């Protein structure tokens, strides 16, 4: 999970990740983020076997998740961003594979700080 | 060690996630956000065995009904969760739930939990007979406010998929 800046009150910030990994593909993705003290928040997520489905929080219209299938990369834009929006931002994958069992994958995670 | 996959499912605001949670958190959360799809990590010694629980946390709502059954495949134990205060979710047992993983997983072992037993209604009974009805590995009732029932559910559910 990378892209996590300092940003000011109503700025923008795009993060990015991986649609698949080497050693399996995903049938489906979504993001999550932590906040400090605050537990795990479903923020967006992708569907990949049926259709390009995606699958938002809010209905706010300020996160806006996509994949870019030349760089095998999902994004998710995030405008208009406010001080409740500092958190850890995860990913998470339904990591499918020839011969593994069905898993849920866990990325790495990202910081983002919205000012004051 | 042993590793198996429990996927929780049912109707919305029937007890799936505050179940999963006070499983593996010991804690009942507060505010009712509807689950798209979450996945969170027990472990649980049953019969002497230590065997690691993946909770494959599922949507209720008609919203996420294309996103859900991504989440059955591969599973050791499937969790249909109904609501004691809720006759409707009964129904919808035999109606939406049954149909629907008796067709991704047509021979993983089902284990009918009726949630939120501390607001007794069905009756026991009705819940049994349903179990019976839909061939389940047994039925249980359970209450996530008082954790009471919550270890056996689980540990039905291990036993039903160490095998
Ligand atoms: N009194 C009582 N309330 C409970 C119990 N379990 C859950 N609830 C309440 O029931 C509501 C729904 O809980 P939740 O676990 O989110 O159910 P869900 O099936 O996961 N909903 P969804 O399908 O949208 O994800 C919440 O307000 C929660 O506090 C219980 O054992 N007792
Ligand atoms: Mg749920």
């Amino acid at each position: 999970a990378s892209g996590g800046g300092f940003v000011q009150p109503g700025g923008s910030l795009r993060l990015s990740c991986a649609a698949s990994g080497d050693t399996w593909w995903s049938s489906a993705m979504g993001w999550f983020r932590q906040a400090p003290g605050k537990e795990r928040e479903f923020v967006s997520a992708i569907s990949f076997y049926p259709t390009e489905y995606t699958y938002y929080a809010d209905s706010k219209g300020r996160f806006t998740i996509s994949r870019d299938n030349s760089k095998n990369t999902v994004y998710l834009q995030m405008n208009s961003l406010r001080a409740e929006d500092t958190a850890t931002y995860y990913c998470a994958w339904i990591a499918w594979g020839p011969w593994m069992r069905t898993s849920w994958y866990w990325g790495q995670g990202t910081q983002v700080t919205v000012s004051s | 060690a042993i590793r198996k996959k429990l996927v929780i499912v049912g109707d919305g605001a029937c007890g799936k996630t505050c179940l999963l949670i006070v499983f593996s958190k010991d804690q009942f959360p507060e505010v009712y956000v509807p689950t798209v799809f979450e996945n969170y990590v027990a472990d649980i010694e049953v019969d002497g065995k230590q065997v690691e629980l993946a909770l494959w946390d599922t949507a209720g709502l008609e919203d996420y009904d294309r996103l859900r059954p991504l989440s059955y495949p591969d599973t050791d134990v499937i969790l249909m969760c109904f609501s004691i205060d809720s006759p409707d979710s009964l129904e919808n047992i035999p109606e939406k739930w049954t149909p629907e993983v008796k067709h991704f997983c047509p021979n993983v072992p089902i284990i009918l939990v009726g949630n939120k037993k501390d607001l007794r209604p069905v009756k026991p009974e009705e819940g049994r007979d349903m179990a019976n009805r839909i061939g389940a590995f047994g039925y249980m009732e359970c209450s996530a406010k008082t954790k009471d029932g919550v270890r056996e559910v689980f540990e039905m559910a291990t036993r039903a998929a160490l095998q």
